[PDB]
């Protein structure tokens, strides 16, 4: 019997923190309740035996980058996050979220995850966005991205369809496994 | 056949899904099925009838000596069926019965040997909570008793929504899943394309009785947390109310689904419908 | 005393006796005499009176515990003193003790391991019928 500590950041415009208790509780799709309070945690079986985990929701906030690292230290993997539909949170990620969080665990398996993969394709979405002048940001330089830090592994989800979500935690779990 | 009465039919294919549910492992359902048939019995010495005599070894079986043995395989089940609680529950009245009928006081240490082990097992160890899933059938294409029912089904220790899911999409053509995932379909009332839905429900506590306030150890509890279990809830997200932008609760309304089944699982089946 | 009830220094000459016993090895009496002093007490929890706080040791001792302690040396005695009805007797409000009120599960365990091997003695093994005597004092 074990668990395993997980970080996950990102901008509070994408709200990741739906996805994760959305995954957590087994819902369905769209259906997920909103709690209180922050850094979720489950019990999951992936390989062998289930092992117990834990999920640091840590809010995206500039200011918070006083206590977010004290989170950081033996923390076994970290998920760093955005939105696939978001070119500011590319910025941020490219640019903030990244860089800092490289800073401060250099030593840690890394996965970097989509987001909003129903709306990537969402050609109200894609639409939006060039007329707002903003790309609908596909895959291949998201790819890109996860070989420039070489992260172990990068991956598209969605929370309104769950899809590759099992995947996600999976591949997030089996990082240390 | 319990409807028409006619027993020794009826034993014979108890012993059929045994031997089934042996060969799926399901050691619990298999229990509870001899166990079934060994509810029939009595500690009477006489052999009443030779119904209950069944094929795997025909001569005189005293009711008791046959229940005796079937007690004993229960047992042993339960045990390698990891969950002691029926097992205590049962070797209680064994013992009864040796000290009481039989006075085999050899048969009596070896019992309690063994029950001793179980409480072990019980207060050491830990047992995964396996989850729970309410199944929707809809359509008519389903056969006639499957047709616009629900369905509760004690999955794995962590079968999560989805792979329990696939795994009954695995069970039938026309894999298909409608999203309104609470209320039916009326028209699949009717339809035909058979059309599934599955959710995890909540296993409403149970009441161990005698137990409400005495200061029992979780074990105890994380037991009948998920065992033993007919009420099953399951919660249903609802805006009622102005849509804040940073307040969620100002329209947080649930209309949680409240299932009772008939038979407590677990049972001689992995499922049953919702009743 | 019985006949005044000042139940006490009751207590503390069965305590007296039970050394004599001691001293003879009369198991079977001094389990007798120790029993007699546990049946004053309850499976309450509440210690109502200090006074079957004896002077072997003395603090809080719920009446539940007391009573448990002198039911295992009661039992160990009988188990010593060669028998045994008793003792799987006392086992089993022990037992229903344990389980109903203190739900310690591993002094079940070991409780009834002890039980099976009473029941283990009592039908393996045999045991001497003592004569009777009757005596005539003139």
């Amino acid at each position: 019997m074990q668990a395993i500590k997980c970080v996950v950041v990102g901008d509070g415009a994408v709200a990741k923190t739906c996805l994760l208790i959305s995954y957590t509780t087994n819902a369905f799709p769209g259906e997920y309740i909103p709690t209180v309070f922050d850094n979720y945690s489950a019990n999951v079986m992936v390989d062998g035996k289930p092992v117990n985990l834990g999920l640091w929701d840590t809010a995206g906030q500039e200011d918070y980058d006083r206590l977010r690292p004290l989170s950081y230290p033996q923390t076994d993997v970290f998920l760093i996050c955005f939105s696939l539909v978001s070119p500011a949170s590319f910025e941020n990620v490219r640019a903030k979220w990244y860089p800092e969080v490289r800073h401060h665990c250099p030593n840690t398996p890394i996965i970097l995850v989509g987001t909003k993969l129903d709306l990537r394709d969402d050609k109200d979405t894609i639409e939006k966005l060039k007329e707002k002048k903003l790309t609908p940001i596909t895959y291949p330089q998201g790819l890109a991205m996860a070989k420039e830090i070489g992260a172990v592994k990068y991956l598209e989800c969605s929370a309104l369809t769950q899809r590759g979500l099992k995947t996600v935690f999976d591949e997030a779990i089996r990082a240390v496994l | 056949y319990k409807e028409k009465k006619r027993e020794d039919i009826y034993i014979r294919y108890l012993y059929k899904l045994r031997d089934l549910h042996r060969d799926c492992e399901n050691y619990t359902e298999a229990a509870y099925t001899l166990l079934l048939h060994a509810e029939l019995l009595q500690w009477s010495d006489k052999p009443c009838v030779p119904h209950l005599l069944q094929r795997d070894s025909y001569y005189v079986y005293t009711q008791q000596e046959l229940k005796e043995k079937l007690y004993q395989e229960i047992i042993s089940y339960f045990d390698k069926g990891k969950m002691w609680e029926k097992a205590i529950k049962l070797s209680k009245e064994l013992a009864e019965t040796y000290e009481s009928k039989v006075f085999d006081y050899e048969g009596l240490g070896n019992l309690l040997k063994k029950r001793a082990s179980f409480y072990e097992n019980i207060i050491k160890a830990m047992r995964p909570q396996p989850e729970y899933f309410a199944v929707g059938y809809y359509g008519q294409g389903f056969p006639s008793f499957l047709r616009n029912k629900i369905f509760i089904y004690r999955g794995k220790e962590y079968e999560r929504r989805e792979d329990f899911s696939l795994r009954l999409l695995t069970q039938f053509p026309n894999a298909e899943k409608m999203t309104s995932t609470t209320p039916p379909g009326e028209d699949i009332k009717s339809s035909p394309k058979q059309y599934m839905q599955c959710f995890t429900v909540k296993p409403v506590m149970s009441l161990p009785p005698s137990y409400k306030d005495k200061p029992v150890p979780e074990q105890i509890l994380n037991y009948y947390r998920a065992n033993e279990v007919q009420q099953f809830r399951y919660s249903r997200p609802f805006r009622k109310g102005e849509k804040d932008p940073d307040n969620e609760f100002a329209t947080m309304w649930i209309e949680r689904t409240t299932y009772t089944t008939a038979y407590t699982f677990p049972g001689i089946l992995k499922w049953f419908e919702v009743k």
